[PDB]
């Protein structure tokens, strides 16, 4: 409900697409 | 490309045995339509197991590989589900169903014994295919714990209670029809 | 312990792969993300991130709960 | 050059009234296809079994294998685990059911030949959330219940 | 020309080496933990159980044999990064004092192995031997990489020698670095 409302907070608020990948780089490290 | 296993227990194995020689011996074959179809079943089995996983991905993985076995069974039925004999039942309800103005998805008709004979051909189907070792093995996994769930069941389905009435128990023997076209007459 | 990181064998060479399974494949640290390299994508890191987010909450959650029922049996054993 | 005709209808390697490919040797029966055809409604012209269709259709290119492969992967996203064995029967020729030799190496009652025959001896992620707080709700509840249950009787 | 496939494993390590000892000035920790003697007399008492027919081990015997002995006349001659002659000739300074003479397949690892290994098509083809026994040599040189990239995880490890110990490298003193290079 809510979390798909981050997800796409994330993706707007990065703003780039190599930021945005690197971010999900980073997650899926975790 | 691996060599996979598949651990299924030996009571269904005796069951399905057992099926052979109902259906070869004195060849009575199931009935159509069943109880309730292989939909039904993994519908029931479905709203078991959805309701006590936690994390998403599981449940995800459930209904996409429940949905998955829905699909395959109903194609794989007419080519190396059903046996020479049932051939006959299977093309007249064919030419039925052409005849109805929209194809038959054997979804509607077929029963639990034909998901047994899937899960039972499942092993070296994956065998032979390309698929890589981590994903067959989730997915031999999966069939596994499917089964051990049908396990849990056994009394509502498959044993056939009241066997002498011929309506509950679904195997029905064939008149001179099959008995003739299935030897070559 | 130590890299999740490759080095770029490139020469054409480097070989991709695309798993038939989304949401528990694990292969590496090694990903490329598509909309050995394993390709994956972005459905399949949220899901997995969700998962063990969730998965991990839940389990120390029960972990605190039995250490602490364990805790009021043995202090009321007193 | 005319080839030979297999006399056995290798869905069960049994003979009888039955009709072949033109480029494949092997032969099968009229309601032995899927779909079941007739023994009167007989193909237009040339009919093959799915093997020389398989390579008429190929082009006999390990590029063109892949390609088709890959988008229907590609097709069967949301079944993508079954994906594989999926393309596999498009392509596949029919044959009885006969499973194989690892399962009935437990009983020594039944006895079998070459005859086959057997003798007694998205809203998605929302969803799935959904269940996720739903079941994680229900097993906190049963959970304080727990230790509840451990209180009740310590009120012995 | 002569051609030798090296698994790309095992020339990442090689870069990786030639990182190290190159623009991170570390060399390796002698006496090495595994030694060549021991990599290669496991190697040989692994296999020569592995296929029956006398030939066989007769060929893996002399092939041990002539890698060791190769192995010890070359280590100084050409094996040797610039960085790593003053640890040469230190190992050889207090061997000479004890009167004992360097022998280097039981001190240096097997990254040094590896370097003789990578190097040797040159040193094949700069000789004037037969085919067949360039095609022989090739072969015993390729089964014995794939055997030993089977055990790459037991003797290629990463432990950092700034972290905690015993890594199979160590840092160099800005003393040893002026006698070494800039002298
Ligand atoms: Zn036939
Ligand atoms: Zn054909």
């Amino acid at each position: 409900n809510e979390e798909v409302t981050f997800f796409e907070k994330a993706k707007r608020y990065i703003g780039n697409k190599h930021l945005y990948t690197e971010f999900l780089k980073i997650l899926n490290l975790y | 490309t691996p060599k996979i296993s598949l651990q299924i227990p030996i009571k269904l194995k005796s069951v399905l045995v057992d099926d052979w020689e109902y259906v070869t011996k004195d060849k009575k074959i199931c009935r159509l339509p069943a109880d309730v179809t292989v939909e039904m079943v993994l519908n029931k089995y479905e709203h078991e197991v959805s309701q006590e996983l936690e994390s998403p991905g599981s449940q995800s993985q459930l209904s996409e590989y429940c949905a998955g076995l829905k699909l395959y069974f109903d194609k794989c039925l007419g080519n190396m589900l059903l046996y020479r004999l049932e051939r006959l039942q299977y093309d007249e309800l064919l030419k039925k169903s052409s005849k109805d103005q929209k194809p038959l998805v054997p979804i509607r008709i077929y029963g639990a014994i034909h998901l047994l004979r899937l899960i039972s051909v499942l092993p070296e189907l994956i065998s032979s295919t390309t698929m890589d070792l981590q994903s067959c093995q989730l997915l031999i996994k999966q069939t596994e714990d499917f089964l051990v769930w049908l396990l849990m069941h056994v009394d509502e389905y498959f044993n056939d209670k009241d066997p002498n009435r011929s309506d509950d128990a679904l195997y029905v023997n064939t008149s001179s029809q099959y008995e003739g076209v299935a030897l070559g007459m | 312990k130590v890299w999740k990181k490759q080095r770029l064998i490139n020469k054409k060479n480097q070989l991709y792969y695309e798993p038939l399974q989304k949401i528990g494949y694990q292969n590496n640290g090694n990903i490329q993300i598509i909309p050995k390299i394993t390709q994956i994508d972005e459905n399949s890191i949220k899901y997995d991130f969700f998962d063990k987010i969730y998965k991990s909450k839940m389990v120390q959650k029960r972990k605190l709960f039995q250490f602490q029922e364990s805790l009021i049996d043995k202090l009321v054993s007193n | 050059i005319d080839f030979e005709n297999e006399d056995f209808c290798s869905a069960c390697n049994q003979s009888g009234s039955f009709l072949c490919c033109d480029t494949c040797p092997k032969s099968f029966h009229f309601l032995c296809l899927d779909p079941p055809i007739d023994p009167n409604n007989l193909p237009k012209g040339d009919w093959h079994c799915n093997e020389c269709k398989f390579k008429i259709f190929i082009n006999n290119s390990m590029a063109t294998l892949k390609k088709i492969e890959s988008n229907f992967i590609k097709q069967n996203n949301n079944v993508k685990i079954f994906a594989k064995l999926l393309f596999n029967i498009d392509s596949h020729n029919p044959k009885q059911f006969q499973l194989p030799n690892y399962i009935k190496e437990t009983f020594p009652a039944v006895k079998t030949g070459s005859r086959g025959q057997y003798s007694d001896e998205d809203e998605n992620s929302i969803k799935y959330d959904f269940f996720d707080k739903i079941y994680k709700s229900k097993m906190v509840q049963k959970r304080k219940l727990f230790q509840f249950q451990e209180s009740l009787i310590d009120k012995l």
